């Protein structure tokens, strides 16, 4: 059992002068992303989009344009610094969707509450020939 | 000394020596037997 | 003669080519003092030209209307010097090279690090093996019969 | 050097092996060879060089300096290899390349 | 579905510009459309066939209309050798006065294009004489186009849409196609020749009004039924004959003369009628082979099952091939395209050597244009044939149902096949290039006598076998005591031997060492193109680098940078690579043909014979030399009619070069660039009032391979076409 | 979205998950190998199709497969 | 006379109409 | 005008150099064209095709016991690009080289 931490607005954002690498209309009408982390101090870190920003001591909130930017920055926060991070997807309705770490456990560490998806129980060479799924909507790897 | 002979056995060096010898040979053959579209000795 | 050609010894165009070449080199020769080294060089090229055309004429090469040798590769016994004989020589040398290289690869294949001798040549082994190519046709024929030439079930 | 407006500069001669001696063309001065477009004749004339002997001496000096440079490479990698602080002395380097290298070179 | 493309929901849901592009490029790949069935597949194909036929009829109708309404046809018939035919008129408001003047030619009232398709000679030869005849033709073909649309529409409604079982009735379709489509059509064409074309060749104008009054032969019908057919071969046209006239006119309707008409330099019309009649009989009798509804004939399946050699060197032989082919439309399209490409090259090789149309052999720009045309068509058709072999192996091939038959054994020893194609291509390449380079060095060093010039003595011996005397080999037909010479002396051999030993025509042209070398380049191109396509088809289901490739489809970008890197690993990529080699091969073929003929037409055959043995000769004495009039089609001093070919010549050079972009630059560069451009648009005042409905993205990986290949090919074809036509027509000789 | 599948040749070395730049893959428990874990692709709607996972797999042949499929804003990696 | 009608008809009017129409069909949303 | 009055015109010397001392520039003209076109093989293709083809060739060598221990591999994607651009640049530049030198040595 794991309860995703809710996104807390009014969480401070890093010190940064602005860049052309930030959000666009996509964030207004489609979706954007938010990564939060806890920092032990004020540090300089490389922004996945602009140049250099100053991570604030304590909780940090950072809105990014793509999920991959959140995961890249988080990978670095966990690597260069030793910082726990989470990030979420945010729709223009205000709805928030917690994304990562999905279990509260990082996905490279096996966690027992996890259900198999897209797992085929056979060697890859035992997939059927296309002719055997022709005119059916299926793909030989969907089995 | 052993290491130097080893270096001289390496692919590019052995290749330059080998093809340089081959080139001198073919050059001298075309020097004593120039032109020649055929094997004239039959 | 063959293919409507004429022997180069009988070709007017062939002799016209020799003439125009020699007169060209002599036109270059008129510019230098006859004792000078450029002069001796152009004389050497002239003698080499005469040797060339005279040899092509002697050894029976047929000429086209262009006055240039054409080679008869059909196998006609009058022209084996134009392909079949140098061809057998080639196949002997190429078979030599490939047979020796194959001998080397077989010799180093069970070494502890085979690639090590492929980038740094074992020259003693190579020298031991180079003269196997002298008898490569007997060796390869005997291997073909014995079943050592081709890998089994590949 | 006698007749510059007519003779073509040629500094390479080929061996007569396979027919290639045709590349030794008439460049003037009773000389057969390859015409050169590098410009060394105009440099050598501008430097006052007259005889082939002076060119020999320059080739020997150049060869000696090739040996000295090669030696210094081996020496400063294997014997006396400068410290990192030596390289980072940028003010010293710029001062010596401005005044020492370019200045004393141009003056010489 | 919900929007374009309606046949692909995965594409309609794409928010990028890609949705549009891939909607176009996938519109005809019916098997990949949503909710596709076999019945829908076959029915859509069938209707598409009617649509194609309608396009073809409408196109020929247009050509007829334009020749009749803006062309020279009536004037051309009176003087075939001094009237430039007119394709159509030019109304371009961009013309200056000099273009109006310079393009006004062929005896017309304004600017026109000279036709190089050769339809004047064809329509003249088959009996058309007046513009009125051409209009009747054009309206007839417009009618046929309409009825094609009508049938295609009809067979898409139920009770008129056929079952797939009907499409898979192969024996019946073969019987009707052989006996009816091939045979009866040929027989009817012989009819048109003897009733219309031969009379028009003898001065008689036979049309629909009077063709019932006129007899085709004075004794005709009666010697046919008696079985004494030689009365039809009796009185042929005289060797002194004027084609539009009754001078020298005979009465024979079916001959086997064997040569050419001395005036028109083309085949005898009685020869051609006899030909179509005879092969028509062969197709009629051959179209009764297979079994349908009457209890006689063959089961193609049973024949295939029966052809399995004992000793088992072909394993299970041809068992299961009937279903393997009948169930796979890609296998069928592959066989059709392969055969059709072979006979397309065959048409190319036989129409320049044995011209069948009056006064076409003297029009040199037309002969060159047609040969080039059909050779490039044949090349593309061949590459497509192999493409659909590969697509067959991916989509339709059933390994278990073809177990241990010849087809599966192709896959089983694919490395021997591919490796030996590699060997042949390497041998041909090494030695052909080596001999060319040797000869170039000899001519550089001033010693042409040192070249390696190999006589093409085998082909020369074949030409002698045909009765050519240029080489004095004294073999059959070239020798007096040969039974082969005796057997045909009374029939075709006088005309044939007469034609082959005439020095003006292109019938078995004299060949020398230059022909040897280019023939080995051509061998190289056939072998390398074939190597690429065969490796692509046999590795389409998988390789050691991608063993599961069949699961990824015919066309995919790649398999990522893992396992060493996998770009251009798909079968479609093998096609894409092979098209370059085909353009190269047909480039060599057509360079060869056009240079040999342009030297023949100038009486300067020696220039080819001496200059084709070294590559600088090709660069200097063919391309450079014959670009002279072309590149001066317009200049600072004025223009002439060649300007349209000069312009086009550069156009191709441009398009070709543009292709290089898509082929050398790859996607990620452009995707990042476009991201900066999206930022730019959103942050620019007034302009950000305008929003794109589709997210601008860089072209796909495969899409760029296709777009760049298309630019490369369009530039290729248009460049060579401009040079060909300008260099020939500018001289007309 | 691109399809991503795991095959029971998987030995549970976790490298596909470690390589993934959009967090598509997880490690779930399993009894078929010694590491007692097998990969899984529960979030392929975020899959961009870069095949870093495939570059990371040590199994011969691969035990992750990325079948590039219907494109989306997320699969095209668009930040706009 | 007729080319002065049909050349702008199929070289200007027809491409404008076809491009606009195809643009609408391609941008439609159901 | 560039195609005609510059390239077509001024290339006559290099395509007419055979039989003179400038014939080396004719040979380098054609050879540089050759390596430039040769680069297009690398620039237009990709290593997956080549590695598969090499799989068949390797099969042929193992059949005769002459497969090498250093396993043959197609060039890397990056190396494909580097080879490609290197031959493209060498071919183009040397082509213009031969063109220029023949032209200006003859008519200058
Ligand atoms: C004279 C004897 C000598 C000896 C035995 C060594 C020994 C060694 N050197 Mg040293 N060195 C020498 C001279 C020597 N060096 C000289 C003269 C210089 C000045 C250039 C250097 C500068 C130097 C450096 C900077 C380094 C070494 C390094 C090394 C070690 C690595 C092994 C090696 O160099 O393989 C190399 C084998 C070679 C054959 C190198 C050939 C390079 C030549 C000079 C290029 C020739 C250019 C060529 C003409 C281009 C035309 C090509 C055309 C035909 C296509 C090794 C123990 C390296 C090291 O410390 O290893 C960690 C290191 O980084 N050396
Ligand atoms: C299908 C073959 C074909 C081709 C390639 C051409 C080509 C050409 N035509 Mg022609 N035309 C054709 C058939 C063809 N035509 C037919 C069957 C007719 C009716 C007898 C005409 C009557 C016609 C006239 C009156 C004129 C041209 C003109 C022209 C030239 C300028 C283009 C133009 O004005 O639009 C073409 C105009 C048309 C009326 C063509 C449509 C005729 C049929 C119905 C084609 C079907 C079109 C259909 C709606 C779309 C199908 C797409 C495509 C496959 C056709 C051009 C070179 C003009 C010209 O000569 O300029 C100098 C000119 O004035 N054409
Ligand atoms: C001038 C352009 C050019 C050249 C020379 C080649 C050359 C070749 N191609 Mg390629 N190709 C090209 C363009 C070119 N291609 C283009 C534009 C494309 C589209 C991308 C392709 C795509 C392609 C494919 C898909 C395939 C080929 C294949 C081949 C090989 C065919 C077999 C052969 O001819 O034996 C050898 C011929 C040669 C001409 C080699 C020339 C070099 C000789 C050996 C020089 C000898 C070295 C000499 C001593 C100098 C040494 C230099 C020194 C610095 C070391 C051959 C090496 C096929 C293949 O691999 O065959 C097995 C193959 O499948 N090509
Ligand atoms: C596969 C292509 C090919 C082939 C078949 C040839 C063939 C030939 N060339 Mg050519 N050439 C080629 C490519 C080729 N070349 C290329 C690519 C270039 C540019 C680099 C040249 C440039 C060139 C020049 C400049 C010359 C030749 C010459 C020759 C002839 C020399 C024969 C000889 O050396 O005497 C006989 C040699 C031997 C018998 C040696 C074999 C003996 C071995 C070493 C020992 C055997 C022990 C038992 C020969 C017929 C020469 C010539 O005179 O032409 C007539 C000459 O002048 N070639
Ligand atoms: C021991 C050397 C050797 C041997 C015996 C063979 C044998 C063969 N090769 Mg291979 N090959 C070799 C080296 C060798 N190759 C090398 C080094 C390369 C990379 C340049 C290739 C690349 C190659 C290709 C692309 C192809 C073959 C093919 C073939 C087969 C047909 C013959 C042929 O086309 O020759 C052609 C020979 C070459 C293209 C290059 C040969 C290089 C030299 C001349 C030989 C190597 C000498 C070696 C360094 C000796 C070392 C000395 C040792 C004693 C220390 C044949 C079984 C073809 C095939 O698959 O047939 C079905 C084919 O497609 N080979
Ligand atoms: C009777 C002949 C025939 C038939 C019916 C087919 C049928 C088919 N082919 Mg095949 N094929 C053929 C011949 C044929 N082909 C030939 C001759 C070649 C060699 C060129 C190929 C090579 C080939 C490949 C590589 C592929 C197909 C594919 C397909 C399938 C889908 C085509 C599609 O929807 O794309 C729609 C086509 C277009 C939108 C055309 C646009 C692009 C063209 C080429 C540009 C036109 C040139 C330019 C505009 C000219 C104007 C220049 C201007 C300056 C004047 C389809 C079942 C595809 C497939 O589905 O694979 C499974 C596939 O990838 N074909
Ligand atoms: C005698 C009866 C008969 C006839 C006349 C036809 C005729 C035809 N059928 Mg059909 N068919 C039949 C019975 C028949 N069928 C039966 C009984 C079945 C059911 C078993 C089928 C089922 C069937 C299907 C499913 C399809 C056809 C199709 C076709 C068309 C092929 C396309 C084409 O134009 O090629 C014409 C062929 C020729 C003119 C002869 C061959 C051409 C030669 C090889 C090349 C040129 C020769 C010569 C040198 C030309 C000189 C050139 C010069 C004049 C310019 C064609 C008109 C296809 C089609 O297009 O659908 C509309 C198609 O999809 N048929
Ligand atoms: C499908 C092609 C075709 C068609 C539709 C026709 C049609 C016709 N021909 Mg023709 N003909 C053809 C091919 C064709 N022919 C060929 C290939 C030749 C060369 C041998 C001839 C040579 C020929 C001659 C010499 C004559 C005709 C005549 C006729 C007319 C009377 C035929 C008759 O009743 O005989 C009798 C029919 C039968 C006894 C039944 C035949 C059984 C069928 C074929 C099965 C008729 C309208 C005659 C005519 O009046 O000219 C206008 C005439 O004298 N034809
Ligand atoms: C991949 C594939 C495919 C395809 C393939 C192809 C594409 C092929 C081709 C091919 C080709 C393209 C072929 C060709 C051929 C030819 C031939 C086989 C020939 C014949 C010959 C002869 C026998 C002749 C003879 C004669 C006579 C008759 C007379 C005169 C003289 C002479 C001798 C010439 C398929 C789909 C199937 C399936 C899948 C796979
Ligand atoms: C006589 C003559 C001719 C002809 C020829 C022919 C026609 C041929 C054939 C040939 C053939 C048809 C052959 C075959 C082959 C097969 C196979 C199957 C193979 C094999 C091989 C191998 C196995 C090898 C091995 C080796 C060696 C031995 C050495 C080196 C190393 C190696 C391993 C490579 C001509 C006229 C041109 C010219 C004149 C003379
Ligand atoms: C032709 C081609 C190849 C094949 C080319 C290769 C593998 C070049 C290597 C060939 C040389 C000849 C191998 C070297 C052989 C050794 C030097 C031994 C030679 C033996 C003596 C003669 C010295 C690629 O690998 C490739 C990869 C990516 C994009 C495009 C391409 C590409 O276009
Ligand atoms: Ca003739």
């Amino acid at each position: 059992g794991f309860t995703p931490p809710e996104l807390d607005p009014n969480t401070p954002s890093p010190i940064f002068g602005g860049s052309t690498g930030g959000l666009l209309r996509k964030a207004q009408v489609e979706e954007f992303y938010v990564i939060t982390w806890e920092s032990p101090k004020e540090q300089i870190f490389e922004m996945p989009t602009g140049g250099a920003a100053i991570m604030r001591e304590g909780p940090n909130l950072l809105k990014l344009a793509r999920k991959e930017q959140c995961l890249a920055l988080g990978t670095r926060l966990r690597s260069k610094y030793k910082i726990k991070y989470q990030f979420y997807r945010v729709f223009p309705s205000g709805e928030v969707q917690y994304l990562h770490p999905k279990d509260g456990v990082y996905p490279e560490k096996v966690n027992p509450g996890r259900q198999g998806v897209g797992v085929n129980f056979r060697s890859i060479g035992k997939n059927v020939s296309p002719i055997e799924v022709k005119f059916t909507g299926k793909q030989p790897y969907d089995l | 000394m052993r290491d130097l002979k080893t270096y001289l056995s390496v692919a590019p060096v052995a290749s330059t020596l080998w093809f340089a010898a081959l080139a001198g040979l073919l050059i001298e053959i075309n020097r004593f037997f120039p032109d020649a579209l055929t094997f004239p000795f039959f | 003669d063959i293919a409507g050609l004429t022997p180069c010894k009988d070709s007017k165009q062939f002799a016209k080519r020799e003439k125009q070449s020699i007169k060209k080199l002599e036109s270059s020769l008129k510019l230098y003092a006859p004792d000078s080294a450029p002069a001796l060089a152009i004389n050497a090229t002239i003698e080499k030209t005469k040797r060339r055309f005279d040899n092509y004429g002697k050894q029976g090469l047929l000429c086209g209307a262009d006055g240039l040798p054409h080679l008869i590769v059909s196998g006609d016994q009058r022209h084996w010097g134009e392909f079949i004989t140098p061809g057998i020589l080639f196949l002997y040398i190429a078979g030599w090279i490939g047979w020796v290289g194959r001998s080397y690869l077989i010799a180093i294949r069970d070494d502890k690090k085979p690639t090590q001798k492929e980038i740094i040549i074992d020259v003693p082994l190579a020298t031991r093996l180079v003269f196997r190519g002298f008898s490569w046709p007997i060796a390869a024929y005997r291997e073909l019969l014995n079943g050592e030439l081709v890998a089994k079930d590949v | 050097l006698n007749d510059p407006t007519h003779i073509r500069p040629s500094a390479q001669v080929v061996w007569p092996i396979v027919g290639q001696e045709i590349l030794n063309g008439d460049v003037g001065g009773g000389f057969r060879g390859i015409q050169i477009t590098s410009g060394f004749f105009q440099i050598w004339r501008a430097s006052g060089i007259t005889s082939e002997l002076q060119l020999y001496c320059t080739a020997i000096g150049a060869l000696v300096f090739a040996a000295l440079m090669l030696f210094a490479g081996w020496f400063h990698y294997h014997k006396a290899a400068p410290k990192l602080v030596w390289f980072q002395d940028v003010e010293s380097m710029l001062n010596h390349h401005l005044a020492g290298l370019l200045g004393l070179g141009s003056l010489s | 579905a919900l929007r374009f493309p309606r046949f692909s929901q995965g594409l309609a849901q794409d928010p990028t510009t890609r949705r549009i592009w891939f909607g176009i490029a996938t519109a005809h790949d019916f098997e990949s459309h949503d909710d596709i069935t076999e019945g829908r597949l076959y029915q859509n194909i069938f209707a598409s066939h009617f649509g194609q036929l309608a396009i073809i009829f409408l196109w020929t109708s247009g050509n007829l209309f334009h020749v009749a309404w803006q062309g020279n046809f009536e004037a051309w018939v009176q003087d075939p050798l001094h009237v430039r035919p007119i394709a159509h008129a030019i109304w371009d408001p961009h013309f200056g006065q000099p273009a109006v003047e310079a393009f006004t030619r062929g005896g017309a009232l304004g600017p026109v294009n000279i036709a190089y398709s050769g339809v004047y000679q064809w329509w003249y030869t088959i009996g058309l004489r007046t513009n009125e005849d051409l209009y009747t033709g054009a309206i007839f073909l417009l009618f046929l186009s309409f009825i094609s649309l009508l049938a295609g529409w009809l067979h898409l409604q139920p009770k008129w849409k056929p079952s797939v079982s009907w499409f898979k009735n192969a024996e019946s379709r073969l019987n009707h196609h052989l006996s009816g489509l091939f045979g009866v059509s040929s027989l009817a064409w012989a009819g048109h020749l003897v009733h219309v074309a031969i009379p028009g060749s003898r001065g008689e104008y036979v049309r629909w009004n009077n063709f019932l009054s006129v007899l085709p032969h004075p004794q005709g019908l009666g010697p046919l039924f008696t079985g004494q057919w030689n009365l039809y071969a009796q009185n042929p046209d005289s060797s002194n004959h004027l084609f539009s006239t009754s001078q020298g006119a005979g009465t024979a309707i079916l001959t086997l003369l064997g040569g050419f008409h001395p005036q028109t330099q083309s085949l005898w019309l009685t020869d051609m009628a006899h030909h179509h009649l005879a092969i028509a009989i062969l197709f009629l009798i051959g179209g009764h082979m297979y079994r349908t509804n009457f209890g006689i004939g063959h089961s193609i399946k049973y024949i295939l099952e029966a052809h399995i050699p004992p000793g088992g060197r072909l394993g299970r032989g041809h068992k299961g091939l009937y279903d393997t082919i009948n169930n796979s439309i890609h296998f069928q399209l592959g066989l059709a395209l392969a055969s059709l490409g072979v006979i397309t090259s065959l048409v190319a090789q036989h129409m320049y050597s044995l011209p069948a149309y009056a006064f076409i052999a003297q029009d040199f720009t037309t002969q060159a244009a047609l040969y080039t045309h059909h050779q490039y068509i044949a090349g593309f058709i061949m590459t497509g044939a192999f493409a659909h072999g590969a697509i067959f192996f991916i989509r339709d091939y059933n390994p278990e149902q073809n177990a241990d038959n010849v087809l599966a054994r192709m896959l089983e020893h694919k490395e021997a096949i591919i490796s030996h194609l590699s060997w042949a291509s390497l041998f041909l390449g090494f030695h052909t290039l080596g001999l060319y380079v040797h000869n170039d060095v000899m001519l550089a060093f001033g010693t042409p006598e040192k070249q390696i010039l190999i006589e093409p003595i085998f082909a020369q011996w074949i030409q002698s076998a045909h009765g050519k005397t240029s080489y004095g080999f004294d073999v059959l037909l070239s020798s007096t005591n040969s039974p082969a010479l005796n057997a045909g002396r009374s029939i075709w051999l006088p005309g044939w031997l007469n034609a082959i030993n005439e020095n003006s025509n292109s019938l078995f042209l004299t060949i020398g060492p230059g022909d040897f070398l280019v023939h080995h380049a051509i061998a190289l191109g056939l072998h390398t193109t074939t190597l690429i396509l065969v490796k692509g088809a046999l590795d389409a289901r998988g390789s050691k680098l991608m063993p599961d490739k069949k699961d990824f489809g015919y066309s995919f970008p790649c398999d990522g940078p893992g396992r060493g890197g996998t770009c251009d690993i798909s079968a479609w990529d093998a096609f894409y690579l092979a098209v370059f080699w085909m353009l190269n091969t047909i480039g060599w073929v057509t360079f060869y043909w056009h240079w040999k003929h342009i030297t023949l037409w100038q009486g300067n055959v020696s220039q080819f014979n001496e200059s084709s043995t070294y590559l600088m000769g090709w660069l200097r004495d063919y391309l450079w030399l014959n670009s002279s009039q072309l590149i001066n089609g317009y200049n600072p001093f004025g223009m002439n009619s060649l300007s349209v070919w000069a312009w086009m010549f550069l156009f191709g050079h441009l398009v070709w070069a543009t292709g290089f972009m898509f082929l050398i630059s790859w996607r990620g560069y452009w995707q990042e660039l476009i991201e900066t451009l999206a930022w730019a648009h959103e942050r620019t005042p007034l302009a950000n009032l305008i929003r794109w409905r589709d997210k601008p993205v860089a072209l796909s990986i495969v899409q760029a391979r296709l777009v760049g290949l298309v630019h490369f090919s369009v530039g290729y074809i248009f460049t060579y076409a401009a040079f060909l036509i300008a260099s020939t027509s500018g001289k007309f000789g | 979205s691109h399809s991503v599948k795991i095959y029971d040749t998987c030995i549970g070395c976790t490298q596909c998950v470690r390589a993934c730049p959009t967090d598509v893959l997880e490690m779930i428990p399993w009894g078929g190998c010694k590491a007692k874990q097998i990969a899984s692709a529960p979030r392929t709607e975020d899959c961009v199709g870069c095949k870093r996972c495939e570059s990371a797999c040590p199994t011969d042949f691969l035990s992750v497969r990325v079948y590039l499929w219907h494109e989306t804003t997320r699969s095209m990696g668009l930040a706009y | 006379n007729l080319p002065s009608l049909f050349v702008p008809l199929v070289g200007l009017l027809f491409p404008a109409v076809a491009m606009a129409s195809l643009f609408l069909h391609v941008e439609k949303r159901l | 005008g560039w195609l005609r009055d510059f390239l077509w015109a001024q290339a006559s010397q290099v395509i007419q150099s055979y039989g003179s001392s400038l014939s080396a520039y004719g040979l380098f003209f054609l050879g540089a064209h050759f390596v430039w076109a040769f680069s297009l093989m690398f620039l237009f293709s990709g290593r997956g095709y080549w590695q598969e083809l090499i799989e068949s060739i390797v099969w042929a060598h193992n059949k005769l016991k002459v497969a090498p221990a250093t396993q043959p591999r197609a060039l890397s994607i990056v190396q494909g690009r580097a080879v490609g651009v290197t031959h493209y640049l060498l071919g183009g530049i040397a082509t213009t080289w031969a063109f220029f030198l023949a032209r200006i040595i003859a008519v200058g």
